[PDB]
């Protein structure tokens, strides 16, 4: 089902190349945006870390700049390693170093969002961005709202202790998405609630959406262990949230859903985006004629013609 | 009887028409004007089709534009266009025969 992960990785690389083309490359492909209120914002950070592998997160985060995570299927690679594009060609083995570096970027604080790239075999390639969660506060909200508007596959996490209505995350998710078509929900911190409790949250009708909600508890060999606990815990109250139950939970199903949504939405945006690139290629090509007669040029060919003219003059 | 009736020149006109519409597709996307909203246009503005006849030959919206138009037309899924058009013709004639 390899062909499958692959469509996404090809698109993610293409998302990067649109992002990098140039000034008028207003054009881009969508991606996952992640919002969460404070307890919920903490649940969301935890979750992002947990989805793949431990990474520097939380503690004290100014949350002023977004972090564009781009993941890569890492089969044939046996070392968990993450690299920064602006810090090009550098690979980082231990995430503690990635803690020091990105969190000092966190204390430096333009609004530009740092790009990131991590390769790990258990992780499926994705393209999520983590912006600061809701708690000056106005200005953070302002960025959040602007990012949510555009058709990115958004959404939300919500801690089990808070009422669903009370949480800003799902509340803005509903504000910018009335239909709930492009937004997925996650109920975190679910470990300390009765199974009656998971049932009412994991499945609700007060606020229905497509792609459903996903409940999970996130928090060496940490991956597998977080997996182990999810496999182990539901056994406590299996009938309340397990097979054939309407709710869905644990990190893996939530991930494959993420794969599906991302492949589908991106694929919708591909047409309009592509005609856009053909229009900007035609603009660049036409300017290439009016300016410099479309001839290929290198700096050495320029340098040769002058040097030559100078020697005959000097003679 | 229909298979003895059908043959090839039917395909001829069929593919020649769809490649015409593709010709209209290329020409517009590469040469002509675009939709209108209150938003002001791209400038552009050396790309005026009118000074095409009495122009000097080495001008792109001429040279490079035609050049990329033909490269684009040939390196388009003409293979897949013929396939699907012959597909929808044969499919139609079998649905006419079923009536």
């Amino acid at each position: 089902d390899d062909n499958m992960m692959f469509i996404t990785k090809k698109m993610i690389e293409i998302r990067n190349l649109l992002q990098k083309v140039g000034q008028g490359s207003t054009v881009t492909l969508p991606s996952i945006v992640v919002i969460g209120s404070q307890s919920s914002g903490k649940s969301s950070v935890l979750e992002a870390i947990v989805g793949h592998e431990f990474l520097p997160k939380g503690s004290n985060m100014i949350t002023r700049r977004p972090i564009e995570l781009t993941l890569v299927n890492d089969p044939e690679a046996k070392v968990d390693y993450g690299e920064f594009p602006d810090l090009g060609l550098a690979r980082v083995t231990d995430f503690s170093l990635i803690q020091k570096t990105l969190t000092e970027l966190n204390q430096s604080v333009t609004d530009d969002p740092i790009r990131l790239t991590i390769h790990s075999p258990n992780i499926p390639d994705l393209s999520l961005i983590d912006l600061p969660g809701y708690i000056l506060k106005r200005k953070i909200t302002e960025l959040c709202d602007k990012y949510i508007r555009g058709p990115n596959i958004i959404l939300a996490i919500s801690a089990a202790d808070t009422d669903l209505a009370n949480s800003t995350a799902l509340q803005a998710s509903r504000r910018v998405d009335p239909r709930g078509e492009r937004t997925i929900g996650v109920i975190t911190k679910m470990d300390l609630v009765e199974p009656e409790k998971g049932a009412a949250i994991l499945s609700d009708r007060q606020y229905p959406l497509k792609l459903g909600y996903v409940g999970v508890i996130s928090k060496g060999n940490l991956l597998a262990s977080i997996n182990r606990n999810e496999k182990n815990y539901f056994g406590s109250h299996p009938t309340e949230f397990g097979p054939d139950s309407g709710v869905s939970t644990g990190v893996m199903t939530l991930r494959k859903k993420l794969l599906q949504v991302l492949e589908q939405q991106m694929s919708s945006k591909l047409n309009e985006t592509t005609e856009a690139i053909q229009r900007e290629l035609e603009e660049t090509t036409y300017q290439f004629k009016v300016q410099y007669n479309e001839q290929p040029m290198s700096a050495e060919s320029y340098l040769a013609a002058s040097l030559d003219d100078f020697k005959h003059q000097f003679h | 009887e229909f298979a003895s009736s059908f043959g090839r020149p039917q395909l001829q006109t069929l593919l020649k028409d769809a490649l015409d519409q593709k010709v209209l597709d290329q020409l517009a996307a590469r040469y002509w004007n675009r939709p209108i909203e209150d938003l002001s246009p791209a400038p552009r503005e050396p790309d005026n089709i009118i000074d095409l006849p009495k122009a000097d030959p080495d001008s792109p919206y001429w040279h490079r534009q035609l050049d990329t138009a033909c490269s684009g037309l040939t390196r388009l899924g003409v293979g897949r266009l013929a396939a699907t058009v012959a597909a929808s013709a044969i499919q139609q004639h079998v649905e006419k025969l079923l009536d």
